[PDB]
């Protein structure tokens, strides 16, 4: 099991779930490089929704991908995954808000 | 000088959109930092439009987020882009 | 005269910090249905002029 | 304004940048300048240094060295390096 | 450079690049001695001390001698427990420095703060 | 002995700071301030300034490093350990752990000769 | 006498206001202030006011420079003897 | 805030609370002000490990808010369950399905939004001043007059 290079800012999520998101996120950026952040965001939310036993309930999966963004969100307990991929240098925010 | 924002993508009531651009000019002058701006918007919008709410303040970003109907609004001030929604 | 270090500077003492064990219940409820976290990605900037 | 001599180079003593990123940086310029000269082919050695910073440290470094210039720039916390060597003054800041 | 030769008189300093060099040294040691991330019993507190003694010597080895080393290690269990470990040392500006590194596992967190002060 | 380091004096300085932030004392929980995520960030900056100012007042020619560890309502096996590479007959360091209602806080003080 | 410039500014979609104010400010900034550092403080401050922040400009009589910028925001012109360089990044 | 005298009339120095590693100043562009704004004063206080963690006590102010959120979500589910159970004859809809049944296409639209980002680009500019040529001239009284004549 390999895991591509990444920087965690805040991970309030189980390790099993986080690892499974990063792998997809790396492959998904590698598919359409110099591609729009919403195109990568759309396909990433589809994956995490589509995969069974990934659902923690309450809100609905919603992913924000940027190079420069601050924020403040209300999310479900142990469901928020922030990370920044080192080769791409693009932060990825993924969570469920009730 | 800071001229009034311009709403790109929006689903708000004629009364509400005014209250959003209101809170937007107050927030931008009070706090310098990009996270501190967001943090004000939400907590003000937790008094007027019920517990659940979310706010982002990005110079360059992109997304798709699931929002309650009539409780979404995206306004771009001069060279800064603020996205807020509900649940 | 001026400031020189010929005097041995080697010796080392430790001390042991801790806290006192309490009750398991603690009368507190784990986590909140929702949770509020304000995540920046931008790095704090500072300007310096050099000529 | 008060300069200082460390690792055979004349840097602004209060080291704006972290002292590891600064040491490795100055040493690479001195080992770049031992090969390519500033007088002849001075554009090349800047582009060599710029790419080097992006490899070992965070990306989008700006590199500015000259015998005479004056700049006011916005940079990140502890990501500003300004040092003289012989007569030539090397500025660079991460974004 | 008379002002430079003067500067050596007032304070010899011997400013050995204290920040990231130590931060790299402590990081390399912590990973190896943490061993099992899962292990945070009550009998590992005594073992977490042993870690701290070893630490301070390797600070001496890593090109410090003339400096005066004081290290504080903190080893704790996390259960989404919100705590902030801040510090602030009264010293000579640009004449001393600090080194900090924090290692966060799944179930355990270990932070190592190292204070060095110049003496003549 | 005008200058010199003393165990008691340092402990007294930290007590005053912990009291100055939220301790009327007097042997009764007259106040109760449970640990917010907002107030924690403020308290640290407040405590540390007050401790230094406290040490400063009686201060000799000793440098002073102070670290503030807070803990959210215990329930989590924490163990702090301190070692100082410093000549004995010169300096000594101390830590003092406090048990203030909901919030739990450990304060450390290093002493260095000048 | 500014024989060779490099103009990489938008021009199209009435953004000539953001190229012309490079040549216009430079001339007013240089003659008055007459100090390399203080020029780079004036031109930057103006371009931030009008076209939003994260502009870096460097003014020198003789200098080398390689840099990363935002496409169609970088202009390099000689104002008289002096050689002014300004560009956006972030 | 004290000063050390150094033995044998050395230059006096002192020891300041301020941490040196912390940046000198911190500058954060205001949009209202519309110009960069520098803050010489800094918090100058170093934190090794910060941790903000969900963990609340019985009868907080922050708990009461969390309870209200549950009670509102519950009330909406209860109404939505009861109304679907009242409208339909002997309804066997599970409470999980009723929630999924509460989130509609005309009660939770799902918009995508990005900002227009310019592509980054790395360029070189070398400025070399005009060449400077040595000139040697001699002037004597005759050479002046010779031209003059």
């Amino acid at each position: 099991e390999p895991l591509p290079p990444h920087i965690i800012r805040f991970n309030d999520m189980a390790q099993h779930l986080l690892k499974k998101v990063i792998r997809q996120a790396d492959v998904l950026i590698k598919e359409n490089p110099q591609g729009l952040e919403k195109d990568i965001a759309l396909n990433l939310v589809k994956f995490v929704k589509s995969q069974p036993e990934f659902k923690i309930g309450d809100g609905e999966w919603q992913c924000i991908i940027g190079k420069n963004f601050g924020c403040s969100l209300t999310f479900d307990a142990n469901v928020l995954a922030f990370f920044d991929l080192l080769p791409s240098r693009k932060s990825i925010l993924l969570f469920k808000s009730g | 000088m800071n001229h009034e924002p311009e709403v790109k993508a929006t689903d708000m009531e004629e009364d509400m959109i005014k209250r959003v651009k209101e809170i937007a000019i107050n927030a931008v002058k009070e706090y310098k930092q990009e996270k501190q701006i967001a943090h004000y918007i939400k907590y003000e919008f937790d008094k007027i439009d019920g517990y659940g709410w979310n706010c982002i303040v990005g110079r360059n970003f992109g997304s798709h987020i699931i929002h309650q109907t009539k409780k979404y609004i995206f306004f771009k001030i001069n060279e800064l882009c603020l996205l807020l929604w509900k649940a | 005269k001026e400031f020189n270090n010929p005097i041995n500077f080697q010796d080392t003492e430790t001390r042991y910090g801790g806290i006192q064990n309490q009750v398991v219940n603690i009368n507190q409820y784990v986590q909140r249905n929702p949770n509020f976290i304000d995540l920046d990605n931008i790095a704090e900037l500072s300007e310096h002029s050099v000529n | 304004q008060q300069y200082k001599t460390f690792m055979g180079a004349r840097v602004l003593w209060p080291p704006e940048a972290a002292d590891d990123i600064l040491e490795g940086a100055i040493r690479e310029t001195q080992d770049a300048l031992k090969k390519f000269e500033i007088a002849r082919e001075g554009q090349k050695i800047a582009e060599h240094l710029k790419k080097y910073m992006d490899d070992h440290f965070d990306p989008y470094w700006h590199v500015f060295f000259g015998k005479n210039f004056g700049c006011q720039a916005v940079h990140n916390k502890n990501r500003f390096i300004y040092f003289y060597i012989e007569k030539t003054a090397f500025l660079m800041y991460q974004t | 450079r008379k002002r430079e030769a003067s500067l050596i008189t007032l304070n010899y300093i011997k400013n050995r690049f204290y920040p990231s060099k130590i931060q790299k040294i402590i990081k390399e040691l912590f990973e190896d001695r943490l061993k099992g991330v899962e292990y945070d019993p009550n009998n590992a507190n005594q073992l977490s001390e042993r870690l701290v003694l070893e630490l301070r010597e390797k600070i001496k080895r890593g090109k410090v001698p003339r400096y005066k080393i004081g290290v504080q290690v903190v080893f704790g269990e996390i259960k989404g427990q919100g705590l902030r470990i801040a510090s602030k040392c009264l010293w000579d500006v640009q004449n001393d420095n600090y080194a900090s590194y924090t290692y966060t596992s799944e179930k355990v967190y270990c932070t190592g703060i190292v204070f060095g002060c110049y003496f003549e | 002995t005008d200058k010199e380091y003393i165990s008691e004096e340092v402990q007294k300085a930290i007590d005053d700071s912990v009291k100055q932030v939220f301790g009327i004392k007097d042997d009764s929980s007259q106040v109760t301030i449970t640990y917010n995520k907002d107030k924690v960030n403020l308290w640290t900056q407040q405590i540390i300034d007050y401790t230094i100012r406290g040490l400063n007042k009686l201060g000799k020619h000793f440098k002073y490093c102070v670290t503030a560890i807070l803990q959210q309502t215990n329930h989590a096996g924490i163990s702090v350990q301190i070692t100082a590479y410093q000549d004995t007959n010169t300096d000594g360091s101390l830590i003092q752990c406090y048990e203030i209602n909901d919030i739990y806080a450990i304060v450390s003080v290093f002493a260095m000769a000048v | 006498h500014a024989n060779e410039q490099i103009i990489d500014m938008p021009e199209n979609s009435e953004m000539k206001s953001m190229k012309n104010d490079a040549f216009s400010q430079a001339k007013f900034a240089v003659e008055n202030y007459k100090f390399e550092n203080k020029i780079s403080s004036h031109i930057k401050k103006f371009f931030d006011e009008k076209y939003g922040p994260n502009w870096h400009c460097v003014v020198g009589k003789h200098f080398n420079a390689y840099v990363s910028y935002d496409s169609k925001n970088f202009i390099f012109f000689y104002e008289g003897q002096l050689a002014i360089l300004l560009y956006r990044k972030g | 805030l004290t000063a050390q005298e150094l033995n044998e009339d050395m230059p006096s120095k002192m020891l300041e609370p301020k941490n040196p590693q912390a940046p000198k100043n911190i500058t954060v562009y205001d949009y209202y002000t519309r110009k960069f704004k520098t803050d010489e004063l800094v918090d100058q206080m170093i934190v090794h490990f910060s941790m903000d963690g969900d963990y609340i006590w019985k009868e907080s102010n922050e708990y009461k808010t969390q309870e209200e959120i549950r009670d509102t979500k519950k009330a909406l589910i209860k109404e939505a369950m009861r109304k679907q159970e009242s409208e339909e004859p002997g309804a066997n809809h599970d409470e999980e399905a009723i929630k999924q049944t509460l989130r509609n296409k005309f009660n939770y639209n799902t918009r995508e939004c990005q900002t227009i980002n310019p592509s980054i680009r790395e360029r070189g500019v070398s400025t070399e001043p005009p060449p400077s040529d040595t000139i040697c001239g001699n002037i004597t009284q005759w050479e002046i007059f010779d031209a003059y004549y």
